[PDB]
RNA sequence: UUGGCACCUCGAUGUCGGCUCAUCGCAUCCUGGGGCUGUAGUCGGUCCCAAGGGUUGGGCUGUUCGCCCAUUAAAGCGGUACGCGAGCUGGGUUCAGAACGUCGUGAGACAGUUCGGUCCCUAUCCGUCGCGGGCGCAGGAAAUUUGAGAGGAGCUGUCCUUAGUACGAGAGGACCGGGAUGGACGCACCGCUGGUGUACCAGUUGUUCUGCCAAGGGCAUCGCUGGGUAGCUAUGUGCGGACGGGAUAAGUGCUGAAAGCAUCUAAGCAUGAAGCCCCCCUCAAGAUGAGAUUUCCCAUUCCGCAAGGAAGUAAGAUCCCUGAAAGAUGAUCAGGUUGAUAGGUCUGAGGUGGAAGUGUGGCGACACAUGGAGCUGACAGAUACUAAUCGAUCGAGGACUUAACC
């Protein structure tokens, strides 16, 4: 069953993306359409979550800008993601960072672990 | 005026040429063979009967053998029937693959919906309940039965029973992509039926 | 919650149709010859399928 | 899911902590049918630890298996006998280590009994 | 996912600080409102310097919420404070600035003066 | 409704108001059709055909009503024991307790007011929702259906275009007709957002236990806290009420007398609505009017003079047993050794997250490497390892009359 699932959509496993640790600061180059023009904006922030399976692995990036925390999910294998870059890796003993949605201001940093 | 039948597996999530993600079922229909072409001159109506599974030796009965062996291809487990097709296109024993369908047309989907067992009159009919506090000992119950004087309960008031199991159709769906080299149909939407349950796939009346 | 009338000697004895109990699945012990229960151990033989198991 | 057998969350794991250790010592057990079918899918997880037989393989069964006496004149515990002699016996078989021998009814309960060998 | 009788943090310096709802302007009865819907609201607190002050029936537009926003990509926008921006009962606001980020699902309708005044259209 | 009469009920018919499930009428509140208008247009008033669908959410009040706020296309009226108390609530009057005003010397009263006050039941029968066992259906059995007949669904707003067009002096502002997108409820599902996930994993506290350390086990509500796979889920996602035909209702018509004209008449026709019957979908041959095709099994052994009977079988099915996509128990349903049906097993998928042990840094708390490790409940994939053994009963011999051909 599940072998027949991914052997259809192995052709859409977009392998351009660097596999990263869930929970680290990260920027995403998102291609969008504003006014029938294709621009690219950059979405910095830390990864709360990597979950899912196969083609439907959804992750998210949290950005805290202008005092209002912005959480922005993406499934991994979209054509509407141009470039993902690891800016600083992170260590978290946990794996899904739901407690970051409350804490702001330096009780919410994740220490760079030199890689 | 067409239709094949297959076996549901489970949902996926398939991209379609945009960021547009589409809910997608995985219907596998190994190539169906017409087992009997019913004519209006003797059976009184115009129809056709498919067949779908690779039966084993011990599974089959002898009357299931002799019905097949006129157009001897293979004993097939599930037998259904389609009123109203072009009878002039087919003959008794013709193998029908996925080559009928494209990735862009309006497609009807019936099926055999799931089970919920003996579960009663909130989940079975969507009704509300009384309040959960203010001393009320009433919640999860099917309401009043009716007024006094007609001395009975009307046939059409709803009650606890055995939800699900019935045959249920979903109209005007659409096929995402046709992958006929493994006999696979991908249909936009959530299709009724549990894992490994069988579905007729028509072309709807738009 | 009150029986409005007594039950007569018909509608009582029509309720004891599906109160009957059958004979269970009962076969013969292949070794000691007696009647065996299906798919359990013939306790007179002490055996099942080839072996008088201690 | 799986079966619960009259006990709560806590008591059924405290049930099966005796229906494995007494099963390793006394080597045969007369339970019901349904208590057998919740040992055919459990005890075969414990015997495969005896195939592994290493340090951290040892300290998983010790979380589970009781401390009773299995072999007098030897002081061999129920933990030790799972790894000393049982590990020698099943070096070749892959799965399938418990039989189910259905008995008749229990007298006062009507309980459909069973017998489990270590085969 | 904003109902009747919720309290909302106001995102402009038009006078108000905290605003409570009345009804979502949908049909007969609409329960929730995610983003871009238009509420008739009232004003539970205002700044002392106030053009619109305490106790005023106002008509406003949801900008940013703790709700999802299912784009067709599958990306879900979800902020961390429910909010409004008070409008002048039209497709046009009445405030001067707009504090904080603004969801990009306001451009589906023509509220583009809120878009042009937004500091970070996320 | 305010009421008359006292006919049934005082060997008990529990009564107002909300909640729960709605059903029914049409004198219609919206939606459809129109006629007249003091109908320019957009709104409107008013009668007529219409009961298929809908009829909002709140503050006060015990509230019904009503006021009010805010919408909506609309906020309809009326039954049905002023529907529904062996379904629910007890705020309300209508038990004693208490108090105020007034009445009465008084005990005490008050459809004047205030505060507090036990709502019982295990379902026989009819009635529903659902499931099944038997026989019927002139032979037995295996699958699919025609459809008698029933039921469900049958609501709609904004915006775009035609078009700022006819109309209007302007202001304003269209019918008719296309396309797009929503709210309201409806069926379905678990891929995605989250929710539960008490035989999953990780941390951490008190205390006991495995001789001790280490490492664990128990109990503390799953001890608590963060996650959580399958599974059932809704607010999540899909689609749904489509396009139409047939005959009409009000109208609107022709044609055309009676009664040289006129006349939507009596003959003869055509239009005409969210109504009606089909079209869409589900249920359905016990539709005793028991339908129709497809193949299988065939006419065996005994009485008996026959009529008839039993007693082994066919085809197939059952007991039984491993089973869950099914599951109150039956049923359905994947199988029963020429087998992958369950469990284990070895791979993987997802979860959780850096196992103990060892080595090293550190006075130690602790990190660091070994190492995307370690462990894994239902998941899918291979494997005969493990039982689904052997058995066993049930189950056709096919009537008569006539016609038809043979």
């Amino acid at each position: 069953m599940q072998k027949l699932i991914e052997d259809i959509t192995k052709e859409q496993l977009r392998t351009d993306l660097p596999a990263f640790r869930p929970g680290d600061t990260l920027r995403v180059h998102v291609k969008v359409v504003e006014g029938n023009r294709e621009r690219i904006q950059i979405f910095e922030g830390v990864v709360i979550k990597r979950r899912g399976g196969g083609i439907s692995e959804t992750f998210t990036v949290r950005k805290i800008s202008y005092g209002v925390g912005v959480e922005r999910t993406f499934p991994v294998h979209t054509p509407k993601i141009a470039k993902i870059e690891v800016v600083r890796y992170g260590k978290v003993r946990r794996a899904k960072l739901y407690y970051l949605r409350e804490l702001r201001g330096k009780a919410a940093r994740i220490k760079e672990i030199r890689r | 005026t067409k239709g094949i039948l297959g076996r549901k597996i489970g949902m996926t999530q398939v991209f379609a040429e945009n960021g547009d993600l589409i809910p997608v079922t995985v219907i596998e229909a190994a190539p169906n063979v017409v087992l009997q072409k019913k004519t209006a001159e003797n059976d009184g109506y115009e129809a056709i009967q498919l067949g779908f599974d690779d039966k084993r030796e011990k599974l089959s009965n002898k009357p299931e053998k002799g019905h097949v062996a006129k157009a001897e291809t293979a004993p097939k487990r599930f037998v259904k029937e389609l009123r109203g097709v072009e009878m002039d296109a087919y003959e008794v024993g013709q193998e029908v693959k996925v080559e009928i369908f494209s990735a862009g047309e309006i497609v009807d989907v019936t099926g055999v919906s799931k089970g919920k067992g003996f579960q009663g009159a909130i989940k079975r009919h969507g009704q509300s309940r009384g309040p959960m506090s203010h001393g009320s000992r009433y919640h999860r119950r099917p309401g009043s039965m009716g007024p006094v004087d007609p001395n009975r309960v009307f046939k059409g008031k709803l009650l606890p029973g055995r939800m699900g199991g019935e045959q249920i159709t979903v109209q005007n769906l659409e096929i995402v992509k046709v992958d006929a080299e493994r006999n696979l149909l991908l249909i936009k939407g959530n299709v009724p039926g549990a894992k490994k349950s069988l579905i007729t796939v028509k072309s709807a009346v738009k | 919650a009150v029986p409005f009338r007594r039950t007569s000697k018909m509608k009582k004895r029509l309720r004891r149709t599906h109160f009957k109990l059958n004979v269970p699945g009962m076969t013969e012990c292949p070794s000691c010859g007696e009647m065996k229960l299906s798919h359990r151990v013939c306790k007179a033989c002490g055996s099942y399928n080839g072996k008088d198991i201690n | 899911s799986y079966r619960k057998l009259g006990r709560t969350s806590a008591q059924r794991k405290a049930m099966l902590r005796d229906l494995t250790t007494d099963l390793i010592i006394n080597e045969r057990i007369e339970t019901t049918e349904t208590r057998a079918k919740e040992l055919r899918s459990v005890v075969e997880k414990m015997i495969t630890l005896g195939k592994r037989g290493d340090l951290h393989a040892r300290r998983q069964a010790a979380a589970y298996i009781r401390n009773e006496v299995a072999n007098e004149e030897n002081n061999q515990d129920a933990l030790q006998k799972l790894f000393s002699d049982i590990a020698t016996r099943y070096e070749e078989r892959q799965g399938g280590y418990t039989r189910i021998m259905k008995l008749g009814p229990r007298r006062g309960d009507g309980a459909p009994m069973a017998i489990i060998e270590l085969v | 996912m904003i109902q009747q009788e919720t309290r909302l943090k106001v995102a402009d310096n038009s006078g108000a600080r905290e605003v409570l709802t009345i009804k979502v302007l949908g049909g007969s009865g609409r329960k929730t409102a995610n983003i871009g819907d238009v509420i008739v609201c009232t004003v539970k607190q205002a700044t002392p310097g106030g053009v619109v002050k305490k106790g005023e029936v106002v008509k406003a537009v949801i900008v940013r919420t703790k709700s999802g926003a299912r784009r067709s990509d599958g990306s879900y926008i979800s902020f961390d404070e429910n909010a409004c921006v008070i409008i002048r009962d039209d497709k046009s606001p009445r405030g001067t600035r707009i504090f904080g980020p603004v969801a990009r699902e306001l451009r589906e309708n023509n509220f583009m003066k809120i878009v042009s005044l937004a500091p970070e259209v996320i």
